[PDB]
């Protein structure tokens, strides 16, 4: 009885223009 | 020896990983397939496990009777944590002959392997118990002679304890007497303990699976909430199919389909007043109420609700759904919908665009075209990237053009809305299809990308004479149709460039008051400063940014559309008038500066 | 040797257990943490993994110019499943020297591992590789030099293909050196092939995270769009807050909250003049427009709104989409929400049962009792087991008053709705415990079972000489507070049988429709027979039925508390009436039978 | 070099009537 602890693209003019318009 | 042990627990981990991978399933059915799986590998005569009830907390009127002294405190056995030992199903596996499995619920404590205390006590304490000459010790009690009618009898117990990560106990698995007449040794304790932690942590896998069924249960009962919210009742669609003021019929519909057509088909707007045909339709002077009797028009105009013989009820509460789904945000409401399906159906019947599509694809980009914003929030994808929202986390790219998508086939799938339920199938892969292409079109890149490979179709198609060689061309090859789709969908969403300047002024007034709120959102909550056409300190600079909207966009899908077809011709000059009055205003504030 | 690897193994297994069991993790998450956890059990100089790109299927739009031919057809490597190979992402684990994860998204086919095909090569196969004195093959173009000019030379590749249950492939991880100059042996072959089948095995709790991410998106954005079509728009708000109409604002409540809380006074209706608090209430005459304005009354008359500082605005918009949360269902629509909570609000106030409850006590009662059947779909408990609806898979037991607990919960919880901004942490608490404690007690189940309790603390307290030892003796222990308030819930939920004989009769009509609906749905769609009470052809059964209704549920709790209150002997009064009523129209029925 | 295929293969008992008759359980 032993008991343990667990172990434990877009063209560049529009890559440009197209940020203004937000649409990226 | 040390060979043949370590075979053993990487056999184990491997054979319970894969049934914990195999399905993902509930703690007892993880075991089940698990301990059943291992069953050769664990080469125990027999060996059982118990799960004990996860419930840390009772009920209030479970506990209201111990407050009250009317039941004695619980006194006796109790886990660390402070749950009671309460095993809720034992499974035992019967190794030793006939290779029994049996499985029972609420196992009483007359149950052979609760009679010793073992068990109970492991989940009182969490220790791991190497049991030799278990009948011989006096404290668990153990049953001297055979434990049952086959001659069975306990030699050695190996009890351990199943660690949650919160290091709660879940289940005593009880490996009963070792196959050879050794008792359990320290390498056996060893692979037990290994078996142990790994469905320790495959506790994860279960508390995920539980976890998930009721997140998917949550979504159902959320669906299934807004559906109710969202469609139509039944007086609002009286409202529009007034059967029973006018056929004096119940509230149980036992007309004729064809009687309600023809009580319906009275109902609606006549399409060749309210401008229903042209490019200068303006929806200000209607009620959305209105604009619902002229889309149910438009569906009829197009000859199709009886051609494909869906119902009329059907029709109108979807309809009714459709302008539920549209929330009052300042632009992208009802009434936007309703204008690119306005224009959608102008640009099939005035645009003689409709000679290129059968009545089915007609019907598809109708009802495409009056979902393409459903349920719009009022902020551009930038706003969803920015604010890291759930639709950005769901849809990758084109994040709203996708939800409207996924709602409006939501819509069409409840069969008291599905106006395709009496199409054949690849009819309705077909209309799925077109649907799908229809909405994601409505993403302006889609449309920046695809402008070159629509102009080199509207150029090639400019070089035949005659129209019947221009639809053989065209009808043959499905990709070029679905090119003009794209088209027709990006020239109706953005048709307000095209409307008089009257309309024109007081639509851009509400995009720039869209955008100005959209502006306020990200300078407020997220600390970043607006782009100057969401900024609203830059009021006074909106007129030029019309221009710079007309120079770079629209012009170019007008200037082909006006090329492909001269009944498109009007439109385009509508977009060239508003153009000049936009440079009225521009030049006007260069004289105010 | 061979009890060296078969640790080693064993230990791969349990340390990626371990990482793909600390939490649900993408694939080059999971990946991450289990090879560099088991950096030590890999005996190589450097190892790296290219995850190929899932997208099996590509956008419409991206197909259109290889269909219209403007572009030509990709001849070249291909997956056995038929995607390209497409690595979009390589992480390098460099351990020989100093040890480095560099992780690089989307490699360009000049990356070290890339120029030679063998990943390539595995991603068109799914063939496991074995490969020695790399300079020396002619097939492959590996590096017959320094690769980095660290003076590190690829000598030996082993690389894999990790498998999709599908067959589909999700990666290719290539093992090189193996330190001590050997050739990869069927021993190593051995590791690695185990270690790759368990990655692919634990591909599953990947596939597991993105379904469940998905499925909570899907929920909050559900929740969300519920919460639009719920929520008062505040067209509805003005229409019993008419702050427009008479401070001519017109824009914004800018107008500090007293004069709001002067101009909802005056447009809410007096409750001497509209019977709010009689037990003879009857909400026939009302529209549920009306309801909403009692109701906003009934949380004034405790005069809590003003002591707490709870907001007009706020207040009004939580009773309109409180409102707006119950269904248009034939009985346990918002007019019984409304009977129950003016109900509560008459036992508080007529009953005197205020005197054992604070102000936050009576304040969470009848918050509780406005919302205790909120978005009922018109069906028993009963159905939800039997149709096995979502409900009864989400709530075990008490269903639907668990659903209602957590939906009135869900609109608390948004601020724009929140009658309870202003109060403590711990105030919220005990607001919070006594919702829980008033939703989940209306289902009768908990009434039958309690009402020993119920009657032992009326029992005990008859005795009592005195109204001061009586309220102090129940307000010392929270328990038996608990208890009244659950009995006060359960009478209110079935105040119907107390309201005199026109408001009972229609309102048993109701309830018998909407049980008759509910058993039509189980003959039709469960192929069962139901019950007599939810069959119509019994309808004539009725009656005498409800004269069992009577004397076995509610006679009870209506006399426990005229025991205990004498202001509510009215009550039980009524009741017997009701029952001397459905008697007589049962002795009709006989009279049918006996002829 | 070697090249190889991929390996993959309560209630009281008088009260129980009642109960039942008016769906409460
Ligand atoms: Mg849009
Ligand atoms: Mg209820
Ligand atoms: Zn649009
Ligand atoms: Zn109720």
């Amino acid at each position: 009885p032993k008991f343990k602890q667990r172990q434990t693209a877009f063209n560049h003019l529009e890559l440009h223009e197209l940020a203004q318009y937000g649409i990226i | 020896y040390m060979y043949n042990i370590e075979s053993r627990r990487s056999q184990i981990l491997m054979w319970s990983a894969n049934k914990v991978f195999e399905e993902l399933t509930d703690v007892e059915r993880q075991f089940h397939k698990a301990l059943y799986t291992v069953r050769s590998y664990l080469n125990c005569e027999r060996y059982s496990i118990g799960l004990l009830d996860m419930t840390k907390e009772k009920e209030f009127y479970d506990e209201w009777p111990i407050k009250l002294g009317e039941v004695e405190p619980y006194k006796g056995p109790k886990t660390p944590d402070g749950r009671e030992v309460n095993f809720y199903k034992i499974i035992d596996y019967i190794l030793h002959g006939k290779e029994e499995i049996k499985v029972i619920p609420t196992p009483p404590a007359d149950h052979w392997t609760l009679i010793s205390g073992l068990p109970t006590y492991v989940a009182e304490n969490g220790f791991i118990c190497n049991m030799m000459n278990a009948p011989a010790d006096e404290y668990f009690t153990f049953q001297k002679g055979p434990v049952d009618e086959t001659g069975w009898v306990i030699k050695n117990v190996l009890s351990l304890p199943i660690v949650n990560k919160k290091e709660d106990i879940v289940g005593v698995a009880t490996f009963y007497n070792r196959k050879d007449g050794k008792p359990f040794d320290e390498h056996d304790e060893y692979i037990t303990e290994t078996l142990t932690q790994f469905l320790g942590w495959s506790l994860l896998n279960t508390d995920t699976y539980d976890k998930m069924n009721k997140l998917e249960n949550r979504k159902d009962i959320a669906q299934e909430m807004l559906m109710n919210q969202t469609k139509a009742t039944p007086e609002e669609i009286k409202s529009i199919l007034k059967f029973q003021e006018k056929l004096n019929v119940d509230v149980i519909d036992d007309c004729e389909e064809k009687q309600l057509v023809a009580i319906l088909k009275e109902d609606l707007p006549d399409p060749r007043s309210a401008e229903l045909y042209e490019f200068r339709f303006s929806d200000f002077p209607l009620t959305e109420h209105g604009l619902i009797k002229c889309g149910i028009r438009l569906f009829f105009e197009i000859n199709v609700v009886e051609k494909f013989k869906v119902p009329v009820e059907v029709l109108t509460r979807w309809m009714y759904t459709v302008r539920k789904g549209y929330r009052a945000v300042t632009y992208h409401n009802w009434r936007h919908g309703f204008n690119v399906g306005q224009t959608m159906f102008t640009l099939l019947m005035t645009g003689r665009l409709k000679k290129y599509y059968t009545d089915l694809e007609a019907f598809a980009m109708l009802a495409a075209a009056f979902c393409h914003d459903i349920d719009h929030r009022g902020t551009n994808n930038l706003y969803q990237m920015k604010s890291t929202s759930p639709l950005a986390r769901l849809h990758g790219s084109s994040i709203l053009e996708r939800h409207h998508l996924e709602y409006s086939k939501t819509l069409l799938q409840d069969e008291s809305l599905n106006i395709f339920q009496n199409l054949n199938k690849r009819q309705f892969e077909t209309v799925i299809h077109l649907f799908e292409v229809a909405i994601i079109a409505t993403d302006l890149a889609l449309y920046f990308k695809k402008r070159t490979m629509f102009q080199k179709i509207v150029d090639a198609c400019e070089q035949m004479q005659t129209e019947e060689e221009a639809i053989k061309y065209v009808t043959v090859d499905p990709t070029k149709k679905e090119i003009i789709m794209a088209m027709m969908m990006t020239a109706c969403d953005l048709s307000a460039i095209t409307k008089p300047w009257e309309v024109q002024s007081q639509v851009a007034l509400m995009v720039a008051n869209e955008f100005w709120e959209q502006g306020d959102l990200e300078r407020t909550v997220l600390q970043q400063q607006p782009i100057p056409m969401m900024d609203r300190n830059k009021r006074d600079e909106l007129p030029k940014l019309q221009v710079g909207f007309i120079d770079f966009v629209c012009t170019f899908v007008y200037k082909e559309f006006s090329r492909f077809h001269k009944e498109i011709t009007p439109m385009l000059s509508g977009l060239q008038n508003n153009r000049v009055e936009w440079k009225s205003l521009a030049d006007e504030y260069d004289a105010k500066m």
